[PDB]
């Protein structure tokens, strides 16, 4: 048999002089005498011939000990989100001096970048091979008409590969230490990646210590993401084949199933975004795993501690304010009381009851469609759960998906994929859910003794001059300090601001009011 | 990255101008020329060489004691 | 007017580093992207004013086709028949921001507030009547 | 159109060596880990009489060495990559090469490793008049 790899595309019919023919199948047949070759001095070697060499069907699945795999499995990809980047290419056919092969033209990534490159290909010469510019034309498909003007706007390839290294470098320098490309029509993209990729044994950066992901041909040196200026080769990408995962028709119809957000403006970045959106759906819109971990990049533990503090405070305050008989917890897979001591009846619900504590954790998938008229006693508590419109009694805390930060990564469909430890995927944000509630207004409830020295009451507890009207912590009157309460108020305010800047929004039943906390205070 | 070059060039010209360099005349013309050329450049390398040529001006004078701020 | 020609220069803009750090922190200004920095505060050197006043050399005497002009002027006028105009007294003009420059040589003694505040309505109407002749 | 050129038994090797950064060491590591060497080389027909000098204009073997189509031996010329000759073309494109029939099963490996002594014009070890 044969393959299409290195399939010649020149239009001349005569074979090559054996001494300049790369293989035993690409010789001419006058020399072919019983599978062997005999030099016939009646004909000499040509001294001018320029045969384009198609570069498709590469097929790379080897096993060498020093070299890392290039196609990774599904689990090794799930672990390394943060590093996924879509990829799509558009093509063009060769015209006059050759025919039968495609050349890369427009490149598109998950970022909304679109590069165009002049058509270039690998030509031969009687002395060597050659990377030169060749003539081409767009595909005769009508929908591909938005490619006709692009054929005179190209760039020399070196500019393109430098731009690519730079775009990747400042997209990923603060997230991963690699890159994995998600792609669909695997073959042609692998073909295109001949232009700017180079593989080889694992290496570490120079003047930095992280693994190296860049190559420079001039100086012959590697680089990480940070220290990579002037370098023009990606040194060890990883890949993934989404269509390999058991999908049927074109990705357009497949994506069209769920995400109604990403339309199709006719470019390549659109295809890249759709591919990545689909890959995120296929692996993450399910239930969240607790065995997957992620490194911290960074500052995150502050956000976590802030969430702890604010949860404790808000729930304690709501209880002491209204004194609910029963606390209908919801969405808690670990029956752990947030406020530690609370005489209120404390339920636990979930749509995923654990093995143990299942007797505590009753199975329950909430939906306002049905359970709207069920828990009309006490109050619920939707900490980070994600349902439709919440019941008029609740204490919801829901992550807004519109904020920008390096922690949450775009997902489907409009909902984004938060990543702290174990990746949480949250649906799109909308207002219809909170039609029964109102934003929790800031406050600070304390209930404990005061400074000291005095350790009694009015008025021997140390006062400093804090004048704020919302630290509801009798002892307090305008001098309102008892040191303890004062710097505690400062700390908690800082924590609240950090939490609510990270993205989380709060809400409370409409009945809430602060004054009754003062009413509690009078002793 | 290139945006960082453009930005630091803006700040450098501001410092020069507030060091009274515009009093002299041909020097200020050259500084303005280099600044406006950097703001319109397209590739990083030649922008960097214009940047060093323009910083040489601030270094050639003894108004700013760099041995102080270079303390990290 | 005076013994030595003045050379005016144009200073460069000012940088708001906090906002730039914010915007690059949230992932903006990527290489090769579409949105970017294209609008700056360009500086000019000495002979900037005169080198721009010199741009009038593109104004040349022009003789117009008198008949077609005399027709299009009528049509243009017809585009303009829904309004109403006419002289008004001094006590009906509306000046927003009476605190701008008053041209030369009046800018040696204050802004437009002064002259609009030191001439009674009689003097203003008299000035109008004067320029009508 | 065009004409096919490589047999399916070469796809992995050719790809993995056309993407590498050091084609020579890549191929050596490929062999050294249980690989099947490259094999649709053009094979000549001659008298096995003449100089032992492999690099020649016309197939000139002895009873032991074996004439091969030169250009189809330079790995660089085979994967369609650039040559490391500082300037600037492969030399084996145009000539014939003669390899000891023993090792002449793998032509490309031999061409990569051994070299012709400049004096005797023959392979260093197969054979050389020098010393
Ligand atoms: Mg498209
Ligand atoms: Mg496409
Ligand atoms: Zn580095
Ligand atoms: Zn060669
Ligand atoms: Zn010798």
């Amino acid at each position: 048999n044969v393959t299409g790899l290195f399939k010649d595309c020149s239009k001349v019919i005569t074979g090559l002089h054996p001494t300049q023919a790369p293989t035993h199948l690409s010789v001419d047949t006058k020399f072919k005498t019983e599978g062997l070759c005999v030099d016939i001095p009646g004909i000499p070697k040509d001294m001018t011939y320029r045969r384009l060499i198609s570069m498709m069907g590469f097929k790379m699945n080897y096993q060498v000990n020093g070299y890392p795999n290039m196609f990774i499995t599904r689990e090794e990809a799930i672990r390394h989100v943060r590093a996924w980047i879509g990829f799509d290419v558009e093509g063009c056919h060769a015209t006059r001096e050759a025919v039968g092969t495609n050349l890369p033209l427009q490149l598109g990534f998950s970022t909304g970048v679109n590069l165009v490159a002049v058509p270039t290909g690998y030509v031969d010469t009687p002395n060597n091979t050659d990377f030169s510019r060749v003539s081409a034309k767009p595909p005769p498909g009508d929908q591909f008409k938005h490619l006709i003007p692009l054929m005179y706007k190209g760039l020399p390839w070196n500019v393109v590969r430098i731009k690519i290294v730079q775009m990747l470098s400042d997209t990923l320098k603060n997230l991963s230490d690699r890159v994995v490309f998600v792609l669909w029509a695997h073959g042609f993209e692998l073909t295109s990646m001949k232009y700017f990729v180079k593989i080889g044994p694992e290496r570490t950066c120079c003047l930095c210590d992280r693994r190296a992901t860049c190559f420079s041909t001039a100086s012959d040196t590697y680089a990480c993401w940070h220290h990579s200026i002037g370098f023009d080769y990606v040194y060890n990408p990883f890949m993934i084949d989404v269509q390999q995962w058991g999908f049927t028709g074109n990705l357009q119809s497949n994506h069209d199933l769920y995400c109604q957000v990403h339309g199709n403006a006719h470019v390549a970045s659109c295809d890249a975004i759709m591919t990545r959106c689909l890959a995120v759906h296929e692996c993450f819109v399910k239930r969240v795993d607790w065995t997957i971990e992620y490194p911290i990049i960074g500052d995150e533990l502050k956000i976590n501690a802030a969430c702890r503090k604010v949860q404790h405070m808000v729930v304690k305050a709501a209880l002491l304010a209204d004194k609910f008989p029963v606390l209908h917890d919801i969405g808690n897979p670990k029956a752990i009381k947030c406020v530690p001591q609370a005489d209120v009846e404390w339920k636990f619900y979930d749509a995923q009851p654990c093995s143990d504590k299942a007797y505590k954790i009753e199975e329950l998938f909430y939906s306002y469609a049905t359970h709207s008229d069920k828990f009309t006693d006490g109050v619920c508590l939707f900490w980070n759960c994600n349902v439709d419109r919440y019941p008029a009694n609740s204490i919801v805390c829901r992550f807004d998906t519109r904020v920008l930060s390096n922690l949450n990564l775009p997902g489907c469909d409009g909902g984004s994929l938060y990543v702290n430890k174990h990746a949480f995927h949250t649906p799109a944000f909308d207002k219809s859910a909170f039609v029964n509630l109102k934003q929790l207004p800031f406050f600070y409830y304390s209930d404990s003794p005061c400074e000291s020295h005095g350790k009694q009451v009015v008025s021997d507890i140390d006062y400093v001059p804090l004048k704020s009207a919302t630290c509801i912590t009798r002892c307090n009157l305008g001098g309102a300090v008892c040191r303890h309460h004062a710097n505690e108020y400062r700390l908690y305010l800082d924590a609240y601001n950090m939490m609510i800047s990270a993205g989380f929004s709060l809400w409370v039943y409409k009945q809430f009011d602060t004054y009754n906390l003062w009413n509690t205070f009078t002793r | 990255k290139m945006s960082d070059v453009k930005c630091t060039s803006v700040v450098l010209l501001s410092v020069l101008q507030q060091l009274r360099v515009e009093s002299s005349s041909k020097l200020w013309a050259q500084c303005v020329q280099l600044h406006n050329d950097i703001l319109l450049a397209k590739d990083t390398t030649e922008a960097f060489e214009k940047m060093v040529s323009l910083l040489s001006v601030l270094l050639s004078m003894q108004g700013a004691v760099d041995i102080n701020k270079l303390c990290e | 007017l005076t013994n030595n020609v003045a050379f005016q220069t144009v200073k460069p803009g000012n940088f708001n580093k906090d906002f730039y750090d914010f915007a690059v922190s949230k992932g903006f200004f990527k290489e090769g992207s579409s949105v970017e920095l294209k609008h700056f505060f360009f500086a000019q050197d000495g002979n900037a004013a005169i080198s721009d006043y010199d741009y009038y050399r593109y104004n040349l005497p022009t003789m117009c086709d008198i008949r077609q002009l005399l027709f299009v002027v009528e049509v243009v006028d017809k585009y303009f028949d829904c309004y109403d105009g006419g002289c008004i007294n001094a006590n009906q003009v509306i000046v927003n921001n009476l605190d701008k420059s008053a041209g030369f040589p009046f800018n040696k003694w204050g802004k437009a507030r002064l002259y609009y505040d030191s001439m009674s309505y009689e003097d203003q109407d008299a000035l109008f009547a004067y320029t009508k002749r | 159109a065009g004409n096919a050129t490589e047999v399916p038994a070469n796809s992995t090797v050719l790809s993995f060596c056309a993407f590498a950064v050091d084609a020579a060491k890549a191929y050596k590591d490929y062999l050294a880990s249980g690989g099947q060497p490259i094999t649709n080389c053009v094979k000549m027909l001659c008298t096995h009489t003449g100089t032992g000098q492999a690099i020649t204009v016309t197939p000139e073997a002895n009873m032991d060495q074996e004439s091969f189509g030169g250009a189809s031996c330079c790995l660089y010329c085979r994967c369609h990559i650039d040559h490391p000759n500082p300037k600037g073309f492969c030399d084996l494109k145009g000539k014939y090469v003669q390899i000891p029939t023993t090792c002449a099963n793998d032509p490309v490996g031999f061409t990569l490793k051994n070299t012709v002594c400049t004096v005797c014009g023959m392979w260093k070890g197969y054979g050389c008049s020098c010393d």
